[PDB]
This record gives structure tokens, C-alpha cells and sequence, in this order.
């Protein structure tokens, strides 16, 4: 989390937390209620967010679910929706942790190699994650949506 | 029609007494919850078409028979009238949500409606099922803020 | 490197004085623009790949000889290095905009770059054209005030090269 | 709309005066307020009044009376010579009340205003195309009448048609 | 109230609330606490406004309480101050509601016919309400004075 | 505008402006500088918003520019973008006026019949307007986005 | 009807352009004067009866022959119609003063008034003298802010 | 029906049937065999006409069955075919009646706002009905085809 990153920093120079790092930890603990609210909204609405994101992604890119597409078939389409759900849950983790470390550890490191070898079109994943980002922003206030969009765009930029 | 402030004023006027501390407190409670109710009403207004579409989908998925030949929703015109009545209920629920009082519903919606549905042949229980479906649709978007007014419409029908 | 705050700090340390009203005005001015800078940096970071795609496409459309045989950007390696350098310029302009000071462009970018490009044979006029293309593309994403700010650092890079 | 708004609107539409200038129809107003008569029945009560005949028939030619009736109860003007002549004949042989009744029972009135709205003008071609045998002429006359709504024109009725 | 006027406008056109009516409602809800303050200070001191205004009205025209006058006698003066108290309470109601409607339904619709039948001098009532406006502004801040003065002036204008 | 509706309401009862109507007018005049700021922002970024909304709409709904599509061709796409700019200017007018009457009188009245005759897909127009709303909300703060979205949503509702 | 802001909007729309710097300056200037115009309107509304009373006094002091038998203001009915006209002029001048634009006077006051006055034999110069007397009264009461609107009515009759 | 229309025309003027109305009714009664023949041919080929018209529509406008189309999905394509069959039944009604009243009161009145709310593309419906017109013209002779084409064209014009 943010706390872990500050602790790792202070440990590299073998010192106690500095005023800046205390400010980071304090401002993170201050944001706890807002992060919990955002994560609750994204978590309780994961099903409709993933359904909507998948619908938008498939309308935008029909060839994925057309014969010969990477997502063609019930099983492959199910795994596609499961990947979108995975990335939504990773976004919730990133919101809760106040940094992108859990997203990197669980989902991003190796996802480029994984998708290259499975022949999964990364732009399609980006389209689905953008759709999920707008579907989440529909469910959140302006500040909460802005908070979630940071981690959504972080996922997108790691893809691209 | 009345709202919360007007009904309080009427209650004090019936007794011919100036406002007391309890009356002022109730007024302040109404004023405090104003922004949330306005935001809920604005969200409903911005999404009226989608709410209508998905509530009609829920109603006619639960009770397909209305859309079959012989059903009271079987025509272009009777289906249009059904979704039109649902629009009535939604718009007046928004009005009562802003006002904080159900009198607008009783006057503009429920006044003579049960007898009219009997005269036309409209199945009231199915209409109540539609109002409950729209309750669920609106709760999925704005929370439980507007449940009271939809319940009032449903009980007035029932 | 030096940001605007540490720039004020360095001036006042060298002259050995506590902050006065003028220093506090400079610091208030930096803090007031801080949210715009953070927003622009987040927007550029989210869009950096798109900015580079658009800018490289405009540059190679305006100068098709770069990517055809005999051009400095003709091979997969030299094309990759070209757009890599464009990634440099975008990233370091974003750093300088977030810091509100061009010192990082002197230390980390412009020092020895003309000599590197002249030794390699990399055409510097075309590099300036690419920097201009990135300036317009970035301005197309970030909005009026952020565009005007980022353009300062893009122009600093252009002047340091050209 | 409240009963007060409806009453003031009806007095302006039918008698071209505010209620304070007039001797109000107290019993008709009470019936409308109590809701056992419609706005249309109040409009007919205003038309049946002796004050209507004093305002719009005592000092007018029958063509002007027809124009007044069309402005008040339909919100427009007679467009053709056949329509104006037929209404003049109604006034001159059956009386003012029967002519006003013919205006109120007309399909034009039922479509535009029905039973609960005060009549009003509408400067739209849909207002006249299906209903009137001279739709463009009907629009021209209605627009001229609205343009100078304050005036009671003395330009001859058959010169306009 | 101010809400009822906006909702009536929306209902007349058979549509949802427009941005302008939403703005009106937001303004009224923002003004609510000032409204409650003004209404409370007016309510707590009703006795003294009524007494001062009645006194000033009586001195300004003695013929009201002189023999042959409408307010001549003890009972008729009691009804006089009762009317002043009524109008003050309606002024507080209008301050709270944000519109003049409660003043209209409760006190001023039909007051002209009533006072004409009772041969009550409308100029005398207007002098009483004026005196009430001065007494009210006497114990209000300038902003609250203007807020109450709008409704006092409305009562006076509708009286004539 | 906001003033016009209050003045007409006063004219309905043949009276001067009531305290409530004056409150409406005063609130609008207070909001004027915020309205001018937002309108200026949407005006300077007219090309910004129009290009962003057009790209978002064409990517969301590509059959508009696909062969047989309504906007197929440079000229028809230019006219589509011009319609988007028209609606952007109308949103600015609605922001400035404080109501939706300029939008109706210039753009909304008769647009449904016009587009029906031209076989212009209204859902695509809704997509364009919603995309323009997102683009403009990007360039504004939270509040300014709120009021700009008010008129964007009015346009969306009136088109549908 | 239009107000100042809608007039500026129509001006920019006739040219098919967004608001420029000058347009925003003009709109800001209108917004800046709004508080003063509202104060003037409220001041006029508070004393409308007294303004009308002394305006009619001025008119009929200048021209006593209007009240004498055979004058155009000799009957209870014609005197009442005259002071009702002046009350109309004051109220609609106040409306225009609030709006900052004279279109309300064109739509609601001058829509056939000159033709009506020529038809009925109402003397137009005497009416303009009365309008001018009311303009002077209101100017002495609130200042010059409303003069133009009264002049507009005069120009609609002259 | 034709007889209903003539009787209503007689009734509105409170009179017996006019010689012109009698001629209308007589001519309608003469055309009875031809109407029954056209309607019988249409009803016997209901499934064939519906399949052919739907197929023609679906190549003509493949965006409808494409992902993101209004008719994409087996339920929605089935409902599309069911509405085509509805309008074919209504066309048979109009042929038998000699008037367009059954078409209006069963399927035409309210279909405009219904399809607006369902986002059903009216041009697609018109193409489907034109395809059904072609299918009927194939099955009918020239005179029968013209007679049915009257009501097919009436439906087309009503939809637009
Ligand atoms: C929790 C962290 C985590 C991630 C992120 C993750 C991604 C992931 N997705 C996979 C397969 C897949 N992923 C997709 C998704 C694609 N379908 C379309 O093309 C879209 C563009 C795109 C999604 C939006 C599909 C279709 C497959 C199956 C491909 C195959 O069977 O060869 C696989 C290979 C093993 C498997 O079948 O599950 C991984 C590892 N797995 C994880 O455990
Ligand atoms: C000598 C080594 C070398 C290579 C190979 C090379 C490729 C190359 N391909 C380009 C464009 C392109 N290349 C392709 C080829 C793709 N189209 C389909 O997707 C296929 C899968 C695939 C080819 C089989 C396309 C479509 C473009 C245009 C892309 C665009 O402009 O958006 C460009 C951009 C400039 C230009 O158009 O000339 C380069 C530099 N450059 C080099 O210096
Ligand atoms: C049944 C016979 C009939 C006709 C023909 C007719 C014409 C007619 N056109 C009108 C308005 C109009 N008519 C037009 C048409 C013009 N715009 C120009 O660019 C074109 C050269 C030209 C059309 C080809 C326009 C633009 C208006 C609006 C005028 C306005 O609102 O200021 C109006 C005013 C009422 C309304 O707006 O609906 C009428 C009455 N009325 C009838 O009853
Ligand atoms: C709300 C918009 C509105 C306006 C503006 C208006 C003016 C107006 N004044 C009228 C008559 C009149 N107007 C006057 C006033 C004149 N007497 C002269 O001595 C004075 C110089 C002058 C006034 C200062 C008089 C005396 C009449 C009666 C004419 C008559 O009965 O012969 C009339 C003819 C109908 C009637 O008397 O009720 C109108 C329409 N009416 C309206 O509804
Ligand atoms: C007997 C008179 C009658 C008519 C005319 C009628 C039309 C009709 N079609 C409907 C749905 C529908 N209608 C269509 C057909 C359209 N969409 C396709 O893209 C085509 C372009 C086009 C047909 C050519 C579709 C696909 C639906 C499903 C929409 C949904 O349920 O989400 C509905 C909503 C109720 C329902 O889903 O069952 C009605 C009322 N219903 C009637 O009772």
C-alpha cells in the first residue's frame, strides 16, 4: 500500500519515517473512508459493470466474438468476461491500497506475455477496461469517479 | 399539493399558533436532506428513458401474458398506454421526492385512478407489480430514497 | 534537479535570508498551479502512447523520407529508437511541467544531445518537427492552461536542440 | 391550473376584460370552484351573459359579431366568405346564443380545447389546414388579429375576406 | 412553498424538473437556515411588534378608535390587534415557505370583500402593516430586515 | 431566460414580482459570473469538445460512417460534426440563459421531425451529446461540470 | 418576450457563432446591474398606488379639460380606464426594467394600442403627457434607471 | 371497415345513407371475393412471406442482427420476425376490411413512440415491410398485388 511504499523507502535509507512520509501515511489514513466507499460501490456492482463493459467491448469489436475470434465460443467468451472481472477486482484493490502494487503483483506483471502468447488482442482488453471505467463512473460521484479512474487508466496504460 | 414546509405551516395554522422549536426543528430536518433528494431526482430525470425501458422489460418478463393476444398490453396502443402510465408514476414519484410529501401523488395520480382502472379493465395487481419493478429499478440507481413514494402509489392502487 | 520551490529555496539560501513576502508570493503562485499540473501529468501519463502514435504519424507523414530506405528512421531498430526518443521528450516535458522548472531538461536531456545526434547523423531539424508535433498533440489532450504550460517546456526543448 | 387562474383567463379570453372591471358570475364561479361544471360550461356562461351581448352585439354589425365570436371561442378568425356568412346567418336568424352554441359544439372546439381549457390563439399552420377551407387566409387573419389584439378593428368584415 | 411553485410549473408542462427549477429549489434549500432564523426572531417577539404597530396606527389616525369609528370600543380593538397578529403570523409563514402562497390562502384571498363588508378602512390596515414593518426591521439585521420587508410589502400591496 | 419566466408568471396574475420571483431573479444574477465562466470554457474548447465527442461517437457506433451510413463521406461527417457543434453552442446558450428556451427555440423544436425525415439515427446523436458532455466535464471542475451536464442532459432527454 | 441575455444570445445566434469576449463583457455588465434594477423594481412595486395617484394628479392638473364633460376622461368609466392604462404602463415598465429589454412592452402593451387609441378617440398627446408625468415621478423616486422604458411607451404612441 | 366508415359519415349528420355512401358500400360488397382471395393467399403464405422479408431485411441492413444491433440475439430477432408477422396479419385485415382502421387500432397507433422507446430503427422496419410487399407481389397476380400493395404502402407511410 501507500504505507508499505513509505516504509520500504525509509528502510532503503535505514531511517525512521520522515515528515514527508508521515504526511503520506496520514493523508492515506485520512482517505480511508472515501476509499472504502469507492471500493464498496465497485464491488457490489461488479456484475453489472462487467456485463456492461463486455457488451460495449463486443459491440465495438465484433470480430472478437465472430468465428475465428479470440473470444469465440461460450467458454472463451466466459473467460473474457472473467478477465474483465479480474481487472475490476484489481482496480478495487488498487483503490483500497492507495497504490498500484497489488494490481502489478496479481494482474499486470506477465499479462503482456500471457496475452501475446494466447493471441489475446490487448486493444480489446483496453476497450473493455475503458467500458468498465465509464460504467463505474456512472455509479460514482465526480470525486469518487475521479479516484477510481486513476487506477483504471493505470491499468490501461500498463496494457499500452 | 403540499410539501413538508407547507404541511407544517398548515398544522401550525390549524392551531393558530406561531412556530415552536419542534416545528423549526422539523423544518430544518427537511432543509438538511434537500441536496440528497434533489440529486436523486436529477438522476431519475436524466435516466428516465432507461428506467422506463428496463422496468417495462422486468414487468413483461415477469408477466408475459399481458403482451400476448388478449392481454391488456396487447397492441401498440395499449403497450404505449402502459409505458405511459409508468412514466406518470415515475414523474410524480420524482415530484413527491423533491417535495418530500405524498400529497401530489394523492391529488394528481391516485385521485379516481382505481375506479378508472376498473372501468377500463386495467388489471390493478399487474400495474402494482409494474410499480414494484420500477421501485427496484430506481433503488438500483439512487438507493432507497424514493421507496416511500412508490409504496404510496402501490398502496393507493391496491 | 531543481523544481520551483527548491529554486526559491536555493536563491534565498545562497543569499542567506529567510523567506520574505516576495518568496512567499512565488511559493503561493507555485502551489496555486499545482492541481492543474497534477491533472495534466495524469492525463499525459494516461495518454502517452496515444500521443506518441499521433505525433510520430504526423512527423512521418510530413517527412516520409525518414522511414523510407536511406532515412535515419529506416529499420525496425531505428524506428523503435526514434519513437523511444519521442517518449523521452514527452516524459521529460511532463517532469518539467510538474516541477514548474526547466532545470531537469538541462541536466537530463539537453546536455550533450546535439553532440549525440550529430555524431549519429540523426537529423535535428526533423527531431524539432517531431517535438512540435508532440506539442500540438499534447495540447489537444490537456486543455488551454495545461497546453500553454506544456508548450513552454516543448519550446525549451526545441530551442535547446535547434 | 387553479380556479382563480382559469377564471381570470376566461374573463380575458371571452369578455376581453379583467374580472374587477366586470360584474362577475358568482354562481357560475362557485360551480366551477366546486367542480360540478367544466371550464367549457363557464365559457358558455360568459357567452350567454347580457354583458357579452352588450360588448359584442349591441354596437356591432353581424359580421363583426361573427369575428368576435371566432376570436373569443375559437381563438381565430373566419377565413372564408362561406364560413363568415353562415355564422352571420346563425346570429341573424337564431340569436347570439345559438351561434355561440354552434361554435362550442364544433369539432374544432372539441379538438383544440375540449372541456377544461380556456381557448387561445395558435399561429401554426396545423391549426388551420385540416379545419379551415382557406388555411393560409385563416393564418393571415388570425395573425393580424393577434398582432393588434388590443384593438377592436373597424375594417369591414367582408373586405378582409 | 418555493418547491410547490417549481413542481407546479413542471407539472403544467407535463415534464421533469428543468435546470432552472432545480436551481430555484437549490437556492431555497440553501436559504432555509436564514429563513428559519428570521422566522424565529419574528415569532419570539410577536407581542411587541403587534403592540407597537397598533399604537402607531392608532396615533396616526385617531378616527379609527373615535366614536363612530370601525375600531371604536374594546372588543373591536381586540379584533384589530388580533388581525395584526394574524398578518404577522402569515408574514412569518411566508418567510419560512419562501413564497407568498400561505399568506394568500390563509389571509389575503377574500380579505378585501371582508373588510369592505365590515367597513374596515383599508388605509388604516395599511398603516398598521407599515408600522409592523418598521417595528420588525427595528429588531432585525439589514439582510433579515429586507427579507421580512419583502413579505410585509407584499401584504401591504395586496391589501390595496 | 430565468428572468423571463418569472416576469411571465407575475404577468399571469397581473401583479408585480413576488418575493419568491425576486428571489429567483436574484439567485440567477448571483449565478451569472459562474455561468459566464463555464460558457467561456465551453466556447474556447468548441473544437476540442466537438472532435472528442465525434471520435467517441464514431468509435462507439461505427455504422454511421460505414458504407450505407448516414455520415458516410467527408461531407456528411462534416455535417454531423457541425450538428454536434450546433448542439454545443446551444448548450452554451442554455448555460448563459439559465433555462432551456434558447435550446428549444433554435435547436430542439422540429429537430425530431427533421432527423426522422433525414433518417438521422437519434441514438447516435445521443451518443454524440453524451460524449460531448464527458469531454466538457473533463475540461471543467466538479461544479461547472454539474451545471454543464444539466443542459447536456436536457438535450439528451429532449432528443429521446 | 426577451431579456438582455436572451437578446445577446439571439444576436450571437443570428451570426452562428459562439460567445466572444465582447458578448461576455455585455452579459457581465447586465449581471452587474441586476441588483440595482431589482431594488428599483421593488421600490416601484411598494409604492405603485402612490405613483399612480400622483401621476394621474399631474396629468389632470396639466389638462383639466379631460375631466370636464365632453372630455375623453369624463365619466367614472373613462377615468377608470385612464388610470388603469397608466397602471398598465407602470407595471410593464417595471417588467421591462427588470428584464433590461423593452420587448415585454412591445408584446403586451403596444400590440395595437396606438390603433385602439386612434379608433376610440383617446387623445394620444395627452396620453404621452401622462406617461411623461409618470416617468418624472418614477425618476424622482428611483432615479433615471427607468426613463428609457417610459420613453419607449411614448414612442409607441407618438 | 368501409361500411363502418360510411355509417359513421351518415351518423355525424344524423341522416340515412347517401347515394354516394350507398355506392361506396355496394362497391365494397362487390369486391368481397377479390378481398377474400388476396387475404387467403396472404394468410396461407404467412410463414413464407415472413421468412423471405426478414431474410431480405437482414442482408439489406446487417447492422440489425450484428452485435450491438437492435435485433441482435435470438429472442430479439424472433420478436422482429413476430412484428413482421403482426404487420402481415394487419395487412390482411386491411385488405378484408376495405379500410385501414384495424391496422391503425391494432398496430399502427402508438407504434411510433413504442419504437422510439425501444430504439427500434423505423427504416429497418420499413425495409422489412417493403420486402414483405415484394414477397406478396410474387405470390399474387398483378391486380391482387396492386390491391395488397395499397395497404402495404399505407403501413409504410404510417411508419414514416
Ligand atoms: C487474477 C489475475 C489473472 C489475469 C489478469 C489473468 C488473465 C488470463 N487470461 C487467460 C485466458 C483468456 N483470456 C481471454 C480474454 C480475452 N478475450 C478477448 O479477446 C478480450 C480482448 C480479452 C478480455 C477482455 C480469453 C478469451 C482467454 C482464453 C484464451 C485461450 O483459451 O486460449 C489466461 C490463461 C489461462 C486461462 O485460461 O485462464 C490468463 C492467465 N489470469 C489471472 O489469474
Ligand atoms: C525494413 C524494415 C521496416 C518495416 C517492416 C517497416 C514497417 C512500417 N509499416 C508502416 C505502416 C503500416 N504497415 C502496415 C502492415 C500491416 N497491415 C496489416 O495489418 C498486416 C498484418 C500488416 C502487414 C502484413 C499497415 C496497415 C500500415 C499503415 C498503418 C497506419 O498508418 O495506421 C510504417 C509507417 C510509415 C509508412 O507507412 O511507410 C512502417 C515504418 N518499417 C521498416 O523500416
Ligand atoms: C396548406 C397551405 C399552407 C401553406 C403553404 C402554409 C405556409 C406557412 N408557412 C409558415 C411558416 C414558415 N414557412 C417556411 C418555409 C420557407 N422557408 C424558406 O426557406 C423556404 C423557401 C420556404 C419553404 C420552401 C418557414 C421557414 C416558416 C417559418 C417562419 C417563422 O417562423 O418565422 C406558416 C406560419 C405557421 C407555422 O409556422 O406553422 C404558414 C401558415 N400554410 C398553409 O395553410
Ligand atoms: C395590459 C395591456 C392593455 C392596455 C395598454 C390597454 C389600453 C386600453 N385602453 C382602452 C380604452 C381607454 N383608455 C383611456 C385612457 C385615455 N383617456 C384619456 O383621457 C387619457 C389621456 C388617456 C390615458 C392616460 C380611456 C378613457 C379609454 C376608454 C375609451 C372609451 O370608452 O371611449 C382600451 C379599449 C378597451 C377598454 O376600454 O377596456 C384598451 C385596450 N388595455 C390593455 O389590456
Ligand atoms: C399486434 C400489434 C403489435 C405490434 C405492432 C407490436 C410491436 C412491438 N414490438 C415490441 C418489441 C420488439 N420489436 C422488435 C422488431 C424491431 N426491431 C428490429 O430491429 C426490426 C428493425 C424491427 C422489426 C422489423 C424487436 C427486436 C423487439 C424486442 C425489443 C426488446 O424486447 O428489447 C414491442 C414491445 C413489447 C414486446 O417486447 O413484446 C411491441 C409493442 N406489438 C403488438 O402487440
Amino acid at each position: 500500500s501507500a504505507i508499505t511504499k513509505a516504509i520500504l523507502n525509509a528502510d532503503a535509507e535505514a531511517r525512521y519515517l520522515s515528515p514527508g512520509e508521515i504526511d503520506v501515511v496520514r493523508g492515506y489514513l485520512a482517505s480511508g473512508e472515501r476509499r472504502v466507499r469507492v471500493a464498496r460501490v465497485l464491488s457490489d456492482n461488479a456484475l453489472r459493470i462487467v456485463r456492461g463493459a463486455g457488451d460495449t467491448m463486443f459491440q465495438k469489436r465484433p470480430d472478437l466474438v465472430a468465428p475465428g475470434g479470440n473470444a469465440y465460443g461460450e467458454v472463451r467468451t466466459a473467460k473474457c468476461l472473467r478477465d474483465l472481472d479480474y481487472f475490476l477486482r484489481l482496480v478495487t484493490y488498487g483503490v483500497l491500497a492507495g497504490d498500484t502494487s497489488p494490481i502489478d503483483e496479481i494482474g499486470l506483471i506477465g499479462i503482456k506475455e500471457t496475452y501475446s502468447l494466447l493471441e489475446v488482442p490487448v486493444p480489446g482488453v483496453i476497450d473493455g477496461i475503458k467500458a468498465a471505467k465509464q460504467q463505474a463512473a456512472a455509479l460514482l460521484s465526480s470525486e469518487d469517479a475521479a479516484e477510481a479512474s486513476f487506477y483504471f487508466d493505470y491499468v490501461i496504460s500498463a496494457m499500452s | 399539493m403540499l410539501d413538508a414546509v407547507t404541511k407544517i405551516i398548515n398544522r401550525t395554522d390549524a392551531e393558530g399558533r406561531y412556530f415552536a422549536s419542534k416545528d423549526f426543528d422539523e423544518v430544518t430536518r427537511f432543509f438538511a436532506t434537500g441536496e440528497a433528494r434533489l440529486r436523486a431526482a436529477s438522476t431519475i430525470s436524466a435516466n428516465a428513458a432507461s428506467i422506463l425501458r428496463e422496468s417495462a422489460a422486468a414487468l413483461f418478463t415477469e408477466q408475459p401474458d399481458l403482451l400476448r393476444p388478449g392481454g391488456n398490453a396487447y397492441t401498440s396502443r395499449r403497450y404505449a398506454a402502459c409505458v405511459r402510465d409508468m412514466e406518470y408514476f415515475l414523474r410524480y414519484a420524482t415530484y413527491a421526492l423533491v417535495a418530500g410529501d405524498t400529497s401530489v401523488i394523492d391529488e394528481r395520480v391516485l385521485n379516481g385512478l382505481k375506479e378508472t382502472y376498473m372501468s377500463l379493465g386495467v388489471p390493478i395487481p399487474s400495474t402494482v407489480a409494474g410499480v414494484t419493478a420500477m421501485k427496484g429499478v430506481v433503488a438500483s440507481m439512487i438507493g432507497s430514497e424514493a421507496n416511500v413514494y412508490f409504496d404510496h402509489i402501490a398502496k393507493g392502487l391496491s | 534537479m531543481q523544481d520551483a520551490i527548491t529554486s526559491v529555496i536555493n536563491t534565498y539560501d545562497v543569499q542567506g535570508k529567510y523567506f520574505d513576502t516576495s518568496a512567499f508570493d512565488k511559493l503561493k503562485a507555485y502551489y496555486a498551479t499545482g492541481e492543474l499540473r497534477v491533472r495534466a501529468a495524469g492525463t499525459i501519463s494516461a495518454n502517452a502512447a496515444t500521443i506518441i502514435k499521433e505525433a510520430s504519424a504526423k512527423l512521418f507523414s510530413n517527412q516520409p523520407d525518414l522511414v523510407r530506405p536511406g532515412g535515419n528512421a529506416y529499420t525496425t531498430r531505428r524506428y523503435a529508437a526514434c519513437v523511444r526518443d519521442m517518449d523521452y521528450f514527452l516524459r521529460y516535458a511532463t517532469y518539467a511541467m510538474l516541477a514548474g522548472d526547466t532545470s531537469i531538461l538541462d541536466e537530463r536531456v539537453l546536455n550533450g544531445l546535439k553532440e549525440t545526434y550529430n555524431s549519429l547523423g540523426v537529423p535535428i531539424s526533423s527531431t524539432v518537427q517531431g517535438i512540435q508535433a508532440m506539442k500540438e498533440v499534447t495540447g489537444s489532450l490537456v486543455g488551454s492552461g495545461a497546453a500553454k504550460e506544456m508548450g513552454v517546456y516543448f519550446d525549451y526543448l526545441s530551442s535547446g536542440l535547434s | 391550473a387553479s380556479v382563480d387562474q382559469i377564471l381570470r383567463a376566461s374573463y380575458r379570453q371571452i369578455l376581453e376584460k379583467e374580472p374587477q372591471e366586470l360584474q362577475r358570475l358568482s354562481v357560475a364561479e362557485s360551480q366551477l370552484r366546486n367542480g360540478e361544471i367544466s371550464v367549457k360550461e363557464f365559457i358558455r356562461a360568459l357567452g350567454y351573459s347580457e354583458i357579452y351581448a352588450k360588448f359584442f352585439l349591441a354596437r356591432w354589425y353581424n359580421g363583426k359579431v361573427a369575428e368576435f365570436n371566432f376570436k373569443h371561442f375559437l381563438g381565430r378568425q373566419p377565413a372564408s366568405a362561406t364560413e363568415l356568412g353562415s355564422h352571420i346567418t346563425l346570429i341573424g336568424t337564431k340569436g347570439l346564443k345559438v351561434a355561440i352554441d354552434t361554435l362550442l359544439a364544433s369539432q374544432e372546439y372539441q379538438d383544440n380545447f375540449g372541456d377544461d381549457t380556456v381557448p387561445y390563439y395558435r399561429l401554426q399552420a396545423e391549426r388551420y389546414v385540416g379545419t379551415t377551407d382557406a388555411p393560409s387566409r385563416a393564418y393571415v387573419l388570425a395573425r393580424s388579429r393577434v398582432q393588434t389584439a388590443l384593438n377592436k378593428p373597424t375594417v369591414p368584415s367582408y373586405s378582409l375576406v
